[PDB]
């Protein structure tokens, strides 16, 4: 359960990102800040998603490994043909089971 | 005869944790804190 | 911890690492020193623990501490029956010991 | 020798390409197999110094969100798909090499069509940068080092061009590690540990060459401890 | 040398006694200290050899469960307190090394009571073995050995004389270990790895050379990676 769940933290200031380009920016640096969280409750991507972008699958964990993000953070990642914002944790979870047994898909 | 404590043995706390011993560990692995103090007893939480 | 300052040392990577982890989940208040935060963490009866077999903190502050352990007795039973072959009653002709 | 020292750790190994190679070693003493795997790992993810995407710049592109017309992909696709790009230098005097491709109209853009760098190549020829339609208009400069670990794009900053676009780092030629301690008989005591560890590699180096490299930092920091003060 | 080089681990060590020793050593690069500090731990606690007494014969008690006239303590407290003892010889040539004495009437018996041996040395002198009151007669033979470990009386049952009693083997000689890594700040960057670890021993050997002892059981090990199957 505790790697695949994701968590919320801090709710101040506007949590809009879907639409303005100065919200990407703004909230970007607000939560380098101290008052955006990195996982804020932010409809589209909270500024946690905004700052961390894994191309292939281990790209994800080894950012984790080295304490960037933990696994039950919400990042965006990239799979086999799809931009899915999960958490590192789930996206582990999903590996354990694929090796599992190897029919991945 | 002199009966050292093993894996075949239960000990339980005043409250209720019943339990048996299942596997005695190397102090050279078992949870250690910061200071090079390592713990004796490894309680699971589920039972609480 | 007192000692600790004195005996020449600070903190860890390892001991801010839980720290981050610790805050995320709200056990310490976001933004004070990870001496005050520790002393917080400690107050609530948990400490930061490396793995032993890893060297790498255990993900989140554990409690630990003092608690008093009883051995209870073996019973004749404890004693493990492993039975082969061996006597069998007289009128019913089942396995006896 | 025949008792204690002939009972030695029996080095077997399985290696099929450079990319997959298991090591088995055993028989070891209690809880050795963890105290030797660990280490290893943590030294063949961060240790084994490899090359990374460290920053990038298309000529028209300002930020990082954009997208370039003749263009399917965009900003952010295309720096991530070069995160998977494996480039391999030969020597020290190497430490930061900026590759350099421009390609227009109807083609698409694979790692191949970066123009040559005497001491530099390319391991990842084939890899898909872009899907350029027409008056598609693509030139850009991707920078490239040398280094350990990871390192987040926000951590370094690199500044060549004032427009370009940093990229994480990702520097290790080994994919990733796995170890296993499993127990062993061998005739008078059963406690005993099996270590097995699984190390894959993207291509540049083999798994072999890595453990080498990888027991080496740690027997180098091992001597270390010479001189007292 | 000046630049990469120079900037060398600073082996710095401070030891009071034959017990305590901490070990300082920096800069280290990315979580290295770590790497180290833990393999030692692990080491430093199993691998390392020591002393222990392996054997008691009290002249008049035959079984380990009696109780000598005129001594306050029973013979399972007195074996107790003698796992306490912490002795040490200086050469291999003294494998197994049997300590007499010999103590009557009004006389409280510590370790230093034991009458002297040539290469060994007793480094728990005040040490309580038992209180005689009057008409108080012991007289016993405890052996003493090198070994590795923890061994249950159990396991070796030691026969020096039929009517003796083996005792457990507490051999490591070192107590604990403990290691911490602390941030250092050299000029440039900050992220820096200190690492200093903190060891106790029982006296039987010192902290330096329990951990060269360490680092050794491990480089030996580094090299069993060398013949390829």
């Amino acid at each position: 359960y505790y790697i695949t769940q994701v968590r919320k933290e801090k709710k101040g200031a506007g949590l809009e990102f879907a639409t303005p380009e100065e919200a990407l920016a703004a909230h970007e640096r607000g939560e380098v800040a101290l008052n955006a969280p990195i996982k804020v409750a932010g409809r589209e991507t909270s500024v946690g998603r905004l700052k961390y972008v894994f191309a292939n699958p281990d790209e994800a964990l080894l950012a984790v490994a080295h304490g960037i993000v933990d696994l039950q953070d919400v990042v965006t990642v990239r799979y086999m043909g799809k931009r899915l914002e999960t958490s590192p944790g789930r996206i582990l979870f999903a590996r354990i089971v694929a090796e599992a047994v190897e029919d991945e898909k | 005869q002199k009966r050292k404590l093993q894996v075949g043995d239960k000990l339980a706390n005043r409250h209720g944790n019943k339990g048996v011993v299942a596997k005695i560990l190397p102090v050279e692995d078992m949870p250690h804190l910061p200071d090079g103090t390592p713990v004796d007893v490894i309680l699971n939480p589920l039972g609480v | 911890f007192g000692k600790r300052k004195g005996e020449g040392f600070g903190v860890d990577k390892r001991e801010v690492e839980v720290l981050r982890r610790a805050e995320k989940l709200g056990l310490v208040t976001p933004g004070k020193t990870p001496e005050e935060q520790l002393k917080e963490l400690f107050l609530q009866g948990k400490v930061v623990l490396y793995d032993g077999r890893t060297g790498e903190p255990i993900e989140g502050p554990i409690v630990v501490g003092q608690m008093f352990i009883m051995k209870l007795y073996h019973m004749v039973e404890d004693k493990m029956h492993a039975r082969s072959t061996g006597p069998y009653s007289l009128i019913t002709q089942q396995p006896l010991g | 020798m025949l008792d204690s020292k002939l009972k030695a750790p029996v080095f077997t190994v399985r290696t099929q390409g450079r990319e997959y190679g298991e090591f088995v070693l055993e028989p070891l003493e209690r809880g050795f197999g963890v105290t030797l795997g660990n280490p290893l790992r943590r030294i063949l993810l961060s240790s084994i110094p490899g090359t990374a995407v460290t920053s990038v710049y298309i000529e028209d592109v300002l930020h990082e969100f954009s997208t370039i017309p003749g263009v399917k992909e965009d900003v952010v696709e295309i720096i991530l798909n070069l995160k998977e790009l494996v480039v391999r230098f030969l020597n020290p005097s190497l430490q930061t090499v900026t590759l350099l491709l421009k390609a227009e109209g109807p083609k698409e853009v694979k790692a191949r069509d970066f123009l040559p760098v005497a001491d530099v190549e390319i391991m990842n020829p084939d890899l898909h940068i872009a899907t350029l339609e027409e008056g598609g208009r693509l030139n850009m400069e991707v920078r490239v080092d040398r280094g350990v670990g990871y390192v987040p794009a926000e951590k370094h900053g690199i500044k060549d061009r004032i427009n370009a676009i940093p990229v994480d780092a990702v520097f290790s030629p080994v994919r990733r590690v796995a170890f296993q301690v499993e127990d062993t008989r061998l005739g008078q005591r059963t406690d005993l540990d099996k270590l097995t560890l699984r190390i894959w590699t993207d291509g540049s180096v083999t798994p072999l060459e890595a453990l080498n490299q990888a027991v080496e930092i740690l027997r180098e920091h091992l001597t270390y401890f010479s001189n007292p003060q």
